[PDB]
């Protein structure tokens, strides 16, 4: 509704931002190497792949950015 | 008053219940004294045994609650040691040494407890291996192992348990491939019923973390690697990988159904703490995505629901953080979202025996566990009863 | 296995190692130098003798297999089976 | 506080008998019959001054401050001071 839209653009100012940080927490978390976090020796713990793990792990931060 | 013969019986065989009980004893000693929300129990870790040692999982003992078999994965870093560790805790006398240390010769993965023997540890490892551990003799190599043959154990059994109690126990080795085969709770010689699971297509399902729904019948769910998570069994012609609970958005890695039904409604209902990162509800008979819980930072592994409290759990992320949800009480915010010291991917995440204790299997090695008086088992059935309802609606409108 | 099981027990709190005397009064296992521990084990165990015939004659089943001897200063705590005696000192910390 | 003192030990766990020794361990004060507080008090008495003198042999400037034997069936916490040297028959929960 546009009279309670009026008010949620308001809030808009505000989520758009916090959505912006949560984008570039992504680009962080996505610069950040698979080897780097410890998911290379859990998915040696869980018997997943390591390179598998990193490319799994870059789509859902795919998934996340959709 | 000379110690050559004294040394030689040393060197002998006689000692071996004697250095058990000097370590049990000299434990019992260990808290020296004197005469004249989480509440965070105790970290484990010990010394030697536990530096280097990715967590498998935290299996709970049935006799002698507050014992946990702190089963480590042999991490990369210690290819010359043992490969794979395990280890008993007493949980109350507040030691920082273990009370048994039990390690391997195959990577230890899901190792549990032999039921109704205090005196015994078997689990299985990487190569689906279940090993027996004697606890009577100090010898910390497996006494038993089991053969390591091609349709014997060979892939990771991360689900070793048996089926109910020790009537008709079945503890079947559920791998990373379906090679299920059944066991007693005793004897390891030849699987009871050595046979393998089938999927869909390509069986080689890597089940990870999984758990049976509140009844603890044979079905169990599938920690598949690649969602759409799955239901079978061992028993007869059950040992099918079929019923897809397709919605999810990344390996099945932390999957634990309702527990025991005490305060809360049946419901059926496992919720999957995996790669998708936003934690998903499922229940036995939805086919959807229950409820999607927080988006978590990083890799997901483990979750648990509290034997006390059937209904909530605790999920965890990538970057070391215990997202502990109630779910009968809120839906969208968790109890105590703690953070795991540091930043890693937390591997296990498994409820006390007893109940209301969250012990995570940290990084390598130490175990640190939350210990809490908040998760207790609220009388709420017909609110989650509705909860599971209104999400299982919200699944898909 | 003796170095995992004196490690681990040396890992407490003042614990100087597994020195177990025999039931003769004879210090059969030594983590120590050899005289010292082998004069104080050896009266130890003639006393605990004594104290084991104290104790079942005062408590008919008490196997000694625990039993912290606070001193002043020092616990020659003793945790082992009924048979042997270990002979550690720690202090009452 | 004396009688108060003795059932509030003695509801502990599984306490068998306490009393905090007079001189010799023989007081009026009897938890139980004459054996098991006063001739076993006694006997934990002089054989507990005899494990003083064990420590004493091995260290002579070191008496005793407590004694700890939590097995079976029994926790005897003996403590000997000043005047007392404590005396405990327990059970092991």
């Amino acid at each position: 509704r546009p009279h309670i839209r009026g008010a949620i653009r308001e809030y808009q100012t505000q989520l758009i931002q916090r959505v912006k940080d949560d984008i570039e927490s992504l680009h962080d978390k996505f610069k950040v190497q698979y080897p780097q976090s410890q998911a290379c020796k859990m998915s040696h713990v869980r018997d997943l792949p390591p390179v598998s793990g990193s490319i799994i792990w870059a789509k859902q931060i795919d998934r996340q950015l959709t | 008053l000379t110690e050559e013969e004294k040394q030689q019986i040393l060197h002998s065989e006689e000692f071996l219940s004697f250095f058990d009980h000097s370590t049990r004893i000299v434990e019992r000693a260990l808290s020296e004294q004197i005469n004249i929300k989480l509440s965070l129990n105790r970290q484990f870790f010990d010394e030697r045994w536990s530096k280097h040692r990715v967590v498998s999982c935290l299996d709970w003992s049935s006799q002698y609650p507050e014992l946990l078999v702190a089963s480590y994965n042999n991490n990369e870093d210690a290819p010359h040691e043992p490969d794979g560790v395990a280890l008993v805790w007493n949980m109350k006398y507040k030691k920082t040494t273990p009370e048994y240390v039990f390690h391997c010769q195959s990577a230890v993965m899901s190792a549990t407890f032999a039921k109704f023997h205090p005196n015994l540890v078997v689990g299985g490892t990487y190569s689906g291996q279940i090993v027996l551990w004697d606890n009577r003799s100090n010898k910390r190599t497996p006494v038993q192992r089991t053969p390591l043959s091609a349709a014997a154990h060979t892939h990771p059994v991360y689900c070793v348990n048996v089926v109910g109690t020790q009537n008709a126990h079945n503890l079947i080795s559920i791998s990373t491939d379906g090679k299920i085969c059944s066991w007693s709770l005793d004897m390891l010689s030849h699987p009871q019923d050595s046979m393998e699971l089938v999927h869909k297509q390509s069986k080689a399902v890597a089940v990870t973390s999984m758990s049976f729904p509140v009844g603890d019948v044979n079905n169990f769910v599938v920690g598949s690697e690649e969602g759409s998570v799955y239901t079978a069994c061992r028993h007869g012609s059950k040992a099918g990988i079929s019923e897809m609970f397709e919605g999810h958005q990344g390996p099945i890695t932390g999957i634990h159904c309702h527990a025991a039904v005490g305060a809360v409604d049946f419901s059926h209902l496992f919720v999957t703490s995996s790669f998708d990162w936003t934690v998903k509800l499922w229940s036995t008979k939805n086919n959807k995505p229950l409820y999607s819980f927080e988006d978590n930072a990083g890799y997901v592994y483990d979750v648990m629901w509290s034997p006390t409290h059937p209904a909530l759990f605790a999920c965890v992320d990538g970057m070391g953080r215990l997202d502990l949800w109630n779910l009968n009480n809120d839906t969208e915010v968790p109890t105590a979202s703690i953070s795991v010291e540091g930043n890693p991917a937390l591997n296990r995440v498994r409820w006390t025996h007893s109940g209301r204790e969250i012990a995570v299997g940290d990084s390598e090695g130490q175990i640190v566990i939350y210990d809490v008086g908040e998760q207790i088992a609220v009388p709420r059935n017909d609110e989650w009863a509705r909860f599971g309802r209104t999400l299982a609606e919200i699944n898909a409108n | 296995e003796v170095e995992e099981t004196l490690k681990r027990l040396q890992s407490q709190k003042g614990v100087q190692g597994i020195i177990v005397v025999n039931t003769e009064g004879i210090p059969i296992k030594s983590t120590m130098d050899n005289p010292t521990t082998t004069q104080y084990a050896s009266l130890m165990h003639s006393f605990i003798l004594k104290a084991r015939s104290t104790v079942r004659d005062i408590d008919p089943q008490n196997d000694l297999t625990f039993l912290r001897i606070r001193s002043k200063k020092n616990e020659i705590m003793v945790a082992p089976d009924k048979d042997y005696f270990l002979i550690v000192i720690q202090n009452p910390t």
